[PDB]
């Protein structure tokens, strides 16, 4: 009932300017901010209280305090975030990087 | 674990070829062309290897396999041949 | 880009592990017992005796030789004499260590054949000892208890003296004329 | 002692190999970059058994270059010696310090001071030989040597043994 | 079930998880008045079996922790008397679907 | 020119992975490290000219892996070094999940 | 902000919404599972008007001289009269679309008829009128048995989910249910023959259009739905140029803070 | 890549596991021994002296040196180096951190001053979250202050079974800036607490409580906290310039690293020579702030570690702080190379996929294509054109990584070409760009485009094209990226394009109209008052590129 009346409110203040948006980019941020079990904050004391790798929850206000909580609880970065594929340099799986490319051997032959 | 490597039945990943998937491949194909990779679609007079990455996947000549990773760990493997580009 | 295995260890950032290797079956983390087969599952350590290396190697060399002229289309002295042939053909020079060791493994040869080899393999698989000491006590050409016993320090008291003693006496007589 | 060992390796192709008879080249690779190789981990790789039956495996092309990795898996017979092993070799150099005993691929050194008593160098008699009243070691005579020490090199791996124990030296 | 009309003494509530397996729930007089699940932007939650849970995780394949959650003390995982792990098919109402079955794990 | 983050962004929302790997790196920073097998850290002293790598404090001259990573991640990892902090970079999962 | 709060989050190759986790956010993104540039907003014609005027539009009774569909209208008519094997699936239609209508007028308080939903089916009877030359004169050769178990068969291949099992299949039937209930609403045996005049070529066209439209508008696997979503509330927010209330930027700001203090603390009784 | 090739295998970052350096292991790593608090010039010489800079870390010139790797400047990182404090020092993050496991477990004994007989300890032990688990531990045992030896079984109370050891009071511990205060009890007990005793205290905690307290035995310790070797930032961290020969140009850590060299020396003087006890403390206490001032300098406790000019100096703490700081400056956010910014002017006669690009730029910017067959015969003919004549190429990089600069290149006139090269050419014609303007506020923002190599100074985008950008013709800026891969370029046509972003999903609807000029043009067009003749009607047919040519 806090996950509608969130919506709810959402919904009337962009219909406050008068402009229009598509039910599931706000049921999206509203379901985000409600499946920790209840009302999760939008701030450094909100989402950066997650469990989400410290390398992604650094790149948002408390910087070099949450890099010493990563040094201070010896925190495992699972590589599996845009910021820390970014920070690495590499191919994130996010869009293009979310399946794998491979050659098969058989159709290589079979085509010629 | 290479367990998770799901059988070529039971598949409840799309037939169809995603945009990020046909241009990835196209992209990759593209690029291969360029390093000089044998180009198995008769090139109609074609010197953009995009144009003839383009026919290969028109002709279904490319070798590609598309390896879609579910949430889990696990796999489903399918062919460029396989996927419909209906798009 | 190398040479890589099937076995990784969890990198505990420790070093500390990588023990001394001895004659008392202290053989390295890939050498033991438990080896994994490619296809994911056990199996005992692989040990060839000084003859049966020889034999593996010529079948293999034979079956590439062979394994090149399908894709081609779209006693003791004698011995030393084909093995050099062969190499010059299914090598590339570069192979000066396999070169070598095919001409130790032909002339410190045990066992000159598949079948001689084969009754050998029989007699000592039967034992119930480590492959190792079933390849070593099969390269090792010994006549006593004692000096087997010392020669491979890890049997001791594995197997019975007067019952190594008999294996040993058998294979005295399964020996290989030149 | 030889082993036979399961062992794969991470080759990668260019674009251009990507033609029918690949398979080939990538079998072809893997016996340049494997075949008469020593390392320490695993010792001197002589010969991959089974060329046909060699996994080529699906190859994950990068998102870099149209390069692709695959990990090719084989079977390869492997020579690593050790501490303590028992093995018959034939004599290769000889000086005042010792001679150097050789075993398959590698050359084993006995000291001077690893051989007994009676054994006594004598380099005026050509080629520089070992003598005793029973016992003539010289340019490629067959010895039974007890490697007690392992060094791991570039492409070799050598070793220093003993004859002073029983049931060992020349046979 | 216990219902209190306005108070328990803590020397008393000490006796609540005191004895197993059975398990005491303790609800307000005045808190009861109006039923919670009976208004408008309520959806229906719906408790779980072992069975279902375990056939919930296997099909989507997902960990405890990878699944929504409800709060233990919450209006209507009281008032269904949810237990610390058991689930809730939501099926709500959607302006694009029309249902929508949703999951969520106690807390 | 800045491609902000506002641009990082964009290119996520986008879907252009390899745009934005090579916006980042190949165009832009680019880099190259010789990372121990043991201790995630730039430690290795690669002799590239004659191939002789070791990792001091480690008796490591076998496993070590070349990564592409951008110089200014170089200097933030040997950054936190230097306030005794290990951030540590393994080529290698385990937590799989 | 928003930005960063749903960096990670995206669709997965199994239509579930995720994030780096891998804790799910939405099971079927949108709770429809469809991707939100294909979807165009439609009408329900099972909601509104008198249930008169509805079964005006909808009722179809083949035993009633005085309700039956005129042989001008459906080849099969003169002979339609009667056969009751026919009039059970008549009465299944319209059993169907009732219960349509009662479940409509539960979804939306107000009944609104207007809704984003995928599949233009307003245009492709008009584009099926033009590229079939249908003139209201001759009858349409169509079987009432054609129609109705055309639509039958076709909501079953009307996908948005693959699984073999129950709870998948049991999740793409609820996910469809507001599409099926206006592919019914204009799909009905007295608007197909009377406001549409569909041939058999023209009718089975239409339903492989409308296959073939929606399982194109399914959402595609790797779409950065979180920074969409985000980037789609905070471009409007920032052309944000403004019976007492805080609304705008105020409002907004209190409630991405989740403020306990909140400024204008409003409570309405009904 | 950072130019060379080295045949050690390439992989990726599939973890980032975090932990504390271990002082034996700062020592191990330590490629220097760090004992001069000086720089360069040895009795003046412009070299480094093996002491702070270079005594094996890295050069500070152009001049090889790096402890046998070398390699010059670029290709070669860093090597780390270290520092023996005569007396150990707290670490400033990690100064609450130290008193809250003070406050939970016992001094001397090195237990915890709670055990599983607890019941709402037990409450607390079967949280298996670091962070929630020691939140909730340390706010269960901050009011416990005497270590229990005895405590009554979980059969009844009446037989007290000692748990552990010690009946010893424990202080109440307070902060006060670098040093932390604890009292025991007339009169409370008000004494100073050591880095050396917090550090026995710690060094002296089980690993069953090291874990259930929110760390990990292998890589963070709670005794590494407290630091005893300090490590040394090579070169690269604390750039020191030398400007030709007449000049030094140091760092900010560089200074407060010397600084500290100096405060050690200072301290490690009165440990062996006049030791007068509590006079030593001032030289600890002067290091304690040198040390934890090199790591952040912006503390609660006021002293700054002001410059010699009034400069509060860089600390590293500062240095890694965002909002162009080095995650949310240099990682998140950074400076591009093929990359072009100009005015923008509209344009009706273009395409709506297309983007007017200044002849000057498409001179500039350049894409490295590869020698293929495909194209050699166009390649070769570029070569020959040269960098000026518009349909040209700058540079040629051969399969070998080495470049010729076309202009320096006194026989690029002949030059022949082989297969796999690269010739970096001009901006062609029709070759894809990302054409996008600050700031980019939703996926529209940032578009892909077409060349069309225009002369005049200005980006030329189509009218229509305006909506998405949010910005007129008022004398905007605009970015425009060039994508160095086939597969880059082949992202921006099937994902980015113009074309595709017409129906905006913001709101399911088209973002893109007919605007301004077009629109009243439209509106005073379509009417039943509007008519044309003949003459005028034969012209608006020939300018419809796509017309049937059916009068
Ligand atoms: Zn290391
Ligand atoms: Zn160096
Ligand atoms: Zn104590």
């Amino acid at each position: 009932a806090g996950r509608a009346a969130l919506y709810k409110e959402v919904y009337n203040v962009i219909a406050s300017d008068g402009s229009y948006v598509n039910y599931r980019h706000m049921a999206l941020l509203v379901d985000v901010m409600t499946t920790q079990g209840g009302l999760t904050s939008v701030t450094r004391h909100g989402f950066n209280r997650s469990n989400t790798g410290a390398l992604m929850r650094c790149s948002f206000e408390e910087t070099v305090e949450i890099l010493f909580e990563a040094g201070a609880s010896a925190e495992l970065d699972d590589c599996r975030g845009v910021s820390e594929n970014v920070i690495l340099g590499q191919m994130a799986p996010i869009g293009t990087g979310a399946f794998d490319v491979m050659i098969d051997e058989e159709s290589l032959v079979k085509y010629m | 674990l290479k367990e998770k490597a799901i059988p070529k039945d039971q598949r409840a990943t799309t037939p169809y070829m995603t945009k990020y998937e046909r241009a990835r491949i196209l992209g990759t194909r593209a690029l291969q062309i360029s390093m000089n990779a044998p180009v198995f679609v008769d090139l109609e007079g074609e010197t953009d290897p995009l144009r003839i990455a383009m026919k290969e996947l028109a002709e279904k000549k490319i070798p590609l396999v598309i390896r879609r990773y579910l949430p889990d760990g696990s796999f489903e493997d399918w062919s460029v041949e396989e996927l419909i580009v209906d798009l | 880009v190398s040479t890589s295995t099937f076995q990784t260890r969890r990198r505990r950032l420790k070093k500390v592990e990588e023990e001394e290797n001895a004659a008392t079956l202290q053989l390295g983390q890939e050498f033991q017992l438990k080896q994994i087969n490619h296809q994911g599952e056990e199996e005992e350590l692989i040990a060839l005796n000084l003859s049966e290396a020889r034999l593996v190697i010529k079948e293999a060399l034979v079956e590439r030789r062979r394994a090149f002229k399908r894709s081609q289309k779209k006693t003791r002295e004698k011995e030393l004499e084909s093995i050099d042939v062969l190499l010059e053909q299914t090598t590339g020079g570069n192979n000066k260590d396999l070169k070598n060791t095919m001409q130790y493994l032909t002339n410190f040869s045990r066992f000159r054949d598949q079948e001689t080899v084969g009754a050998v393999i029989q007699l000592l698989k039967s034992t119930g000892l480590h492959p190792f000491e079933v390849a070593q006590l099969g390269s090792l050409a010994c006549d006593t208890a004692d000096e087997a016993k010392t020669l491979i320090p890890s049997l001791n008291n594995k197997i019975s003296d007067d019952e190594l003693e008999r294996i040993l006496k058998e294979l005295s007589n399964l020996e290989t004329l030149y | 002692m030889f082993f036979i060992k399961d062992l794969s390796l991470n080759i990668t192709l260019h674009p251009s190999f990507f033609g029918p008879r690949m398979k080939q080249y990538l079998k072809t690779k893997l016996l340049e970059e494997v075949e008469g190789s020593c390392t320490g981990k695993f010792g001197y790789i002589l010969c991959v058994l089974d060329y046909d039956n060699i996994d080529i495996q699906r190859g994950r092309i990068l998102p870099t270059d149209g390069s692709a990795e695959f990990n090719v898996k084989y079977r390869a017979v492997v020579f690593k010696p050790f501490k303590g092993e028992v093995v018959d070799g034939t004599v290769v150099s000889c000086s005042q310090h010792g001679f150097e005993v050789q075993v398959g691929p590698m050359k084993v050194f006995v000291t001077k001071h690893l051989m007994p008593q009676d054994l006594t160098f004598n380099a005026g008699s050509n080629p520089p030989s070992y003598q005793s009243s029973e016992d003539v070691i010289t340019i490629k005579s067959r010895i039974r040597v007890k490697i007690e020490g392992c060094i791991s090199q570039v492409s070799s791996i050598h070793a220093i043994g003993s004859i002073k124990e029983d049931y060992l030296g020349a046979i | 079930i216990f219902v209190y009309q306005n108070n328990i003494t803590p020397s008393a509530m000490k006796l609540v998880p005191s004895i197993p397996p059975a398990t005491i729930e303790t609800f307000n007089e005045a808190a009861l008045v109006v039923n919670i699940t009976h208004h408008e932007l309520v959806p229906k939650h719906i408790r779980l079996s072992s069975d279902e849970k375990r056939e919930l995780l296997k099909r989507y394949r997902l960990k405890e922790s990878q699944l929504p959650r409800i709060q233990r003390a919450d209006p209507v995982a009281l008032y269904l008397g949810l237990k610390r792990g058991e689930v809730v098919k939501i099926i709500r109402k959607s302006e694009t679907s029309g249902r929508y079955a949703s999951y969520r794990i106690c807390m | 020119l800045r491609f902000g983050e506002m641009e990082r962004d964009c290119m996520i929302a986008h879907g252009a992975a390899s745009f934005l790997k090579e916006r980042l790196m190949e165009a832009s920073d680019a880099f190259r490290v010789h990372i121990c097998g043991i201790c995630g850290l730039m430690t290795v002293i690669a002799k590239l000219n004659h191939n002789q790598f070791e990792c001091k404090g480690c008796d490591n001259k076998i496993d070590i892996y070349q990564i592409h990573i951008p110089y200014a991640a170089k200097l933030l990892f040997q950054e936190l070094m230097a306030m005794n902090i290990t951030p540590r970079l393994y080529t290698d999962r385990s937590r799989d999940f | 902000r928003l930005v960063k709060a749903l960096e990670d989050i995206m669709v997965h190759y199994d239509n579930t919404t995720r994030n780096s986790l891998g804790n799910v956010i939405q099971f079927i993104y949108g709770e429809d599972g469809m991707d939100a540039a294909h979807i165009e907003k439609q009408s329900l014609d099972t909601i509104g008007g008198s249930d008169a005027a509805f079964e005006k539009r909808y009722r179809v009774d083949l035993l009633n001289t005085d309700h039956t569909l005129d042989p001008s209208l459906l080849e099969s008519g003169s002979e339609i009269l009667g056969d009751l094997k026919l009039q059970v699936l008549l009465d299944e239609e319209y059993k169907q679309l009732v219960k349509d209508r009662k479940f409509l007028r539960e979804v939306f308080v107000d009944g609104e008829a207007n809704w984003p939903l995928p599949v233009n089916i307003r245009r492709i009877i008009q584009n099926a009128q033009q590229t079939f030359h249908i003139d209201h004169t001759k009858p349409s050769d169509l079987t009432i048995k054609d129609i109705v178990l055309g639509v039958k068969d076709l909501q079953e291949n009307l996908l948005v989910l693959r699984g073999k099992n129950e709870i998948i299949q049991n999740a793409q039937r609820d996910a469809v249910t507001l599409f099926c209930c206006l592919l019914r609403s204009r799909l009905a045996t007295r608007r197909v023959l009377q406001e549409y005049r569909l041939t058999k070529q023209a009718f089975d066209w239409v339903l492989s259009n409308i296959e073939a439209q929606f399982l194109r508008s399914v959402v595609h696997p790797g779409e950065m739905v979180g920074v969409l979503a985000a980037q789609s509330i905070g471009e409007p927010a920032t052309q944000m140029t403004l019976k007492k209330v805080t609304s705008g930027v105020p409002r907004l700001k209190e409630i991405l803070n989740v403020a306990k203090n909140m400024k204008t603390p409003s409570l309405t009784v009904y | 890549v950072g130019q060379q090739y080295s045949s050690a295998p390439l992989r990726t970052v599939k973890e980032v596991q975090f932990g504390l350096f271990s002082p034996e292991e700062v020592r191990a790593i330590s490629v220097a021994k760090i004992r001069f608090p000086e720089t360069m010039d040895e009795t003046q010489t412009r070299a480094k002296i093996g002491g702070l800079n270079d005594p094996r870390l890295g050069s500070i010139d152009r001049n090889l040196k790096c402890q046998t790797c070398q390699e010059g400047m670029n290709e070669c990182p860093g090597h780390f180096g270290h520092i023996d404090l005569a007396k150990p020092v707290f670490h400033v993050g990690f100064i609450a951190k130290i008193k809250k496991v003070c406050e939970c477990v016992c001094m001397h004994c090195g237990k915890l001053l709670l055990d599983e007989h607890n019941e709402l300890m037990r409450q607390a032990l079967a949280i298996k979250d670091s962070k929630k688990r020691f939140a909730a531990i340390w706010t269960l045992c901050k009011t416990k202050m005497v270590c229990e030896t005895d405590v009554p079984s979980e059969d009844d109370p009446t037989q007290l079974v000692s748990r552990g050891g010690c009946g010893n009071t424990q202080p109440t511990i307070r902060k006060d800036g670098l040093k932390l205060v604890g009292s025991w009890k007339d009169e409370p007990e008000l004494r100073v607490l050591s880095t050396e005793e917090i550090l026995n205290i710690f060094k002296h905690i089980s690993v069953k409580d090291f874990t259930s307290l929110g760390f990990n035995e292998v890589f963070s310790r709670p005794e590494w906290m407290i630091l005893t070797c300090l490590p040394v930032p090579p070169p690269p961290v604390r750039p020191s310039i030398s400007f030709n020969e007449s000049q030094r140009g140091e760092d900010d850590l560089t200074f407060k690293l010397a600084d500290i060299l100096k405060a050690n020396i200072s301290l490690e003087t009165l440990e062996h020579n006049g030791a007068p006890h509590h006079a030593i403390e001032e030289a600890e206490s002067l290091l304690q702030f040198h040390v934890a001032t090199y790591m952040d300098n912006d503390i609660a406790g006021q002293p700054q570690a002001l410059q010699k000019s009034g400069r509060p100096v860089k600390s590293i703490r500062a240095r890694l702080k965002g909002k162009e700081g080095r995650i949310r400056g240099n990682l998140m956010g950074k400076r591009v190379d093929f990359s072009a910014r100009t005015v923008i002017s509209g344009d009706p006669n273009l395409e709506l996929d297309q983007v007017g690009v200044p002849k000057s730029i498409a001179k500039t910017l350049t894409y490295p294509e590869v020698v293929t067959p495909y194209n050699i015969d166009r390649l070769t003919q570029l070569v020959r054109n040269g960098p000026n004549e518009h349909p040209g190429a700058k540079y040629v990089i051969r399969d070998s990584g080495d470049r010729i600069d076309l202009r320096y290149s006194k026989r690029a006139g002949d030059i022949q070409l082989q297969y796999g090269w690269k010739v970096e050419r001009h901006i062609m014609d029709n070759d894809p760009v990302l054409f996008n303007r600050q700031p980019s506020l939703h996926k529209m923002s940032m578009m892909a485009h077409r060349v069309k190599v225009i002369p005049y100074s200005t980006f030329r985008l189509n009218l229509s094209v305006t909506s998405p950008y949010n910005a007129d013709f008022d004398g905007d800026e605009m970015n425009l990226h060039v994508p160095q891969s086939e597969e880059t370029r082949a992202e921006l046509s099937q994902l980015c394009a113009v074309p595709l972003q017409i129906v905006s999903p913001q709101s399911n609807k088209p973002c893109m109209g007919i605007v301004q000029d077009t629109l009243c043009g439209i509106r005073k067009l379509t009417l039943r008052d509007t008519f044309i003749e003949l003459d005028q009607v034969l012209n608006m047919l020939y300018w419809v590129p796509d017309w049937d040519g059916v009068i």
